[PDB]
């Protein structure tokens, strides 16, 4: 499962 | 033994030829198990290992949906790297992400990471602690600060301890059949002639599983590491890996050297001469 | 940063007339990631190409494996061209059974 990443 | 889940992201643009490429890759150890890719011809999350046809519907529906917001969001953080940079925006760039968790045998959280870059530089990463983090420039500071602020490193370490281990673990029952065997290796030693009474040995290790493995030339007891010449393990296509290391001796001195194999396929390891 | 790839071919077991096999070329350590990558059958392009196992190292650069199902024949060659930024002219590498 794979993760919902932030903006940089 | 230890088990780890890896996803490696890439987000690459290409100016004038449309959205930049959004691409996911997931491990759990070597095998890769599942990916994304925007350039396909109907962008989705699939499996990439038969193990995974156990996953419900409704799995592939949410790791799609996620991928697609991941998508969106890095193809922001391109155009925002470009004015962290003072970039202009006809260049590519690129940005890479690798993100897992490592458990031991017994399935407990051994490891968690995630860390950015650009261009193929070190941005920002999560410290060991998985509370706080590291940037490479000043840009990176910018995002620190960002992230800082929105307790993203909470929602990080939520995930690496959380989703990431729990769904490691399910991942290594469903596919246990085939993530924990031992596929031991089958090697030989191949002969070529050099132009100097030259003689080259190369030892080849193949269809072995898991990737790593130890092959070391020696010569009266003493490990020749520093003379040796190899390539990185690599995989065969099917699952498995294989690897080979040579050794340059003096032409009728081949019988004084030795190649040895290690690897968990090998109960005593492999010692092999021309 | 600009880094070429390095080329291997090679196939899953020792190469046997008429027995089939699978013949690899992976495309490792370059930078960046934009790549163009053909097996080739006789200078002739193969059609039948799975790539797989698409990662990067710690150094960032970046790994791609192409494979293809194949049965060795004594008259047969194979070979990988490669195109990269880092190189103008795509490079051509052939696949050695004797190695």
């Amino acid at each position: 499962r794979g993760y919902l990443y932030q903006g940089l | 033994g230890p088990h780890s889940l890896r996803y490696f992201v890439t987000a690459v643009s290409r100016p004038g030829l449309g959205e930049p490429r959004y691409m996911e890759v997931g491990y759990v150890d070597d095998t890769e198990f599942v990916r994304f890719d925007s350039d396909a011809e109907n962008p989705r999350y699939e499996p990439r290992a038969r193990w995974m046809e156990q996953e419900g519907p409704e799995y592939w529906e949410r790791e799609t949906q996620k991928a697609k917001g991941n998508e969106q969001s890095f193809r922001v953080d391109l155009r925002t790297l470009l004015g962290y940079y003072n970039q202009s925006k006809g260049g590519s760039h690129t940005i890479q992400v690798i993100s897992g968790c490592e458990v031991g045998s017994d399935g407990r959280l051994l490891r968690g990471y995630q860390q950015y870059a650009y261009d193929g530089c070190d941005y920002i990463a999560l410290n060991e602690d998985l509370k706080t983090w590291t940037a490479a420039d000043m840009a990176a500071l910018i995002t620190k600060h960002k992230w800082e602020q929105a307790g993203e490193a909470e929602r990080l370490r939520a995930y690496l301890e959380g989703t990431c281990v729990e769904w490691l673990r399910r991942y290594l029952k469903n596919g246990n059949a085939t993530l924990l065997r031992t596929d031991s290796p089958k090697a030989h030693v191949t002969h070529h002639s050099r132009p100097e009474d030259k003689v080259t040995l190369r030892c080849w290790a193949l269809g072995f599983y898991p990737a790593d493995i130890t092959l070391t030339w020696q010569l009266n007891g003493e490990e020749l590491i520093q003379d040796m010449e190899l390539v990185e393990t690599r995989p065969a296509g099917d699952g498995t890996f294989q690897k080979w290391a040579s050794v340059v001796v003096p032409l009728g001195k081949e019988q004084y050297y030795t190649c040895h194999v290690y690897h968990q396929g090998l109960p005593e390891p492999l010692t092999l001469r021309w | 940063i600009q880094k070429t790839p390095q080329i291997q071919v090679y196939s899953r077991h020792p190469p046997e007339n008429g027995k089939p096999n699978i013949l690899n070329c992976y495309v490792t350590q370059f930078h960046p990631p934009h790549i163009e990558i053909q097996m080739l059958k006789n200078g002739k392009k193969i059609p039948k190409v799975e790539m797989s196992d698409m990662s990067f190292s710690k150094d960032w650069s970046f790994y791609i494996l192409a494979h293809t199902e194949f049965t060795p024949t004594e008259t047969d060659t194979y070979a990988c061209r490669v195109k990269h930024d880092s190189m103008a002219e795509p490079k051509t590498v052939y696949w050695d059974r004797d190695m």
